[PDB]
């Protein structure tokens, strides 16, 4: 389910941000930033493929 | 901060020699010396807004320079209550002296490089721009 | 509060706010798995609680010998052999009524007149 | 005070602005309402003060 990292997740847990939101991977998901290896494979797959 | 910017961009920097000013500049505030002034309009017919404007021009450094004149000029538009205003406004000057030297054409119109507002669509664009110009907690919550 | 489980990756939902039905949808943090609830509530909070008076009580309660034993009047199979004990909850304002489990049918009954 | 069912309400107002991610995050924020109204709330009677009894 696109897993994240831990220096962002060292950062979030600290006190020095204010309440963690509810839905953040998801709007990193719809950004599009770690996302899954599947998904990553994919987007290579579909560039080369339209070449 | 802006004002004194344009102030020493015109004292100073050369590339910069055409300020334009609003009745800021009437009134007794620190200008640099200039030798030339242009009046386009005025608040109605005030002779002392004159006076105010040319003695701004009157403490000018090349005072001692012989042939030197200084140069106001009152641009006015013919045929409409400019040249009533202006009438007025040069009364208390030539009560003081000073001699009002109309200037109906000037030699350079027809060569002129930069024509502003030449096309007679332009003039329209403009004239239609003219007519339409006239509990800590509760806290994050919102 | 009953949570509910992803039936993808065993996560409990979370209720999100929607303008489209306004509907209460508890969907997956992880990969989105939208689903209905099935009851307006989603948080509860009990300052003083009757859940964990009749709890411990299994199949084998009456085989343990030092919880004693009476002779009141089961009313699933009239039986006169019971043991009994009081509520296992330790709070400070709690009551002293008694819990009597049946051996024939293991039926638990309260001895509060006051509730009934 | 006569019903049988001992239940008091409380909503809170939605302003007129939007909130992108406010409404996202409310069920926090209302368990935090819940715990200032638990405990700094009172209803009568001043601070450090427990429980008063009479004695004749
Ligand atoms: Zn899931
Ligand atoms: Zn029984």
């Amino acid at each position: 389910y696109a897993t994240l990292t831990i220096d962002e997740a060292e950062k979030r847990m600290d006190k020095k941000s204010g309440e963690v939101p509810r839905w953040l991977m998801k709007h990193l998901d719809n950004i599009g930033t770690t996302t899954t290896r599947y998904d990553r494979t994919r987007r290579k797959l579909k560039a080369v493929a339209d070449q | 901060q802006e004002r004194m910017n344009i102030l020493q961009n015109f004292q100073y920097n050369d590339q910069i020699n055409t300020i334009f000013l609003s009745k800021v500049g009437d009134t007794s505030i620190d200008l640099p010396e200039a030798t030339c002034l242009i009046q386009i309009s005025s608040h109605y017919g005030s002779r002392r807004q004159e006076a105010q404007r040319l003695g701004r021009i009157l403490r000018a450094k090349r005072r001692n320079d012989e042939g030197f004149n200084a140069f106001f000029y009152s641009l006015v538009s013919k045929d409409t209550q400019e040249m009533y205003y202006s009438t007025k406004r040069q009364a208390f000057l030539v009560d003081q002296g000073y001699a009002f030297k109309v200037i109906t054409h000037l030699h350079g119109m027809e060569n002129i490089p930069n024509l502003a507002y030449a096309s007679p669509r332009e003039r329209r664009e403009l004239l239609q721009e003219v007519l339409l110009k006239n509990h800590p907690l509760i806290r994050k919550m919102y | 509060t009953t949570f509910r489980f992803c039936r993808d990756c065993n996560n409990m939902l979370y209720p999100r706010e929607d303008k489209e039905n306004n509907r209460l949808l508890f969907e997956c943090r992880t990969c989105s798995y939208v689903e209905e609830a099935g009851s307006p509530l989603v948080y509860r909070h009990e300052l003083i609680t009757n859940i964990g008076e009749t709890a411990g009580v299994v199949q084998d309660i009456g085989s343990d010998p030092t919880l004693p034993r009476s002779d009141r009047e089961c009313p699933k199979c009239h039986s006169r052999e019971n043991v009994f004990f009081q509520s296992q909850q330790r709070r400070k304002d709690t009551s002293m009524v008694l819990f009597f489990v049946c051996l024939s049918c293991s039926h638990i009954f309260t001895s509060d007149q006051k509730n009934k | 005070d006569n019903d049988e069912k001992l239940i008091i309400r409380c909503r809170v107002v939605r302003p007129k602005s939007l909130d992108a991610e406010t409404e996202a995050e409310e069920d926090h924020m209302l368990k935090k309402i819940e715990n200032t109204m638990l405990e700094n709330i009172t209803l009568r009677g001043v601070e450090n003060i427990e429980r008063v009894v009479m004695m004749k």
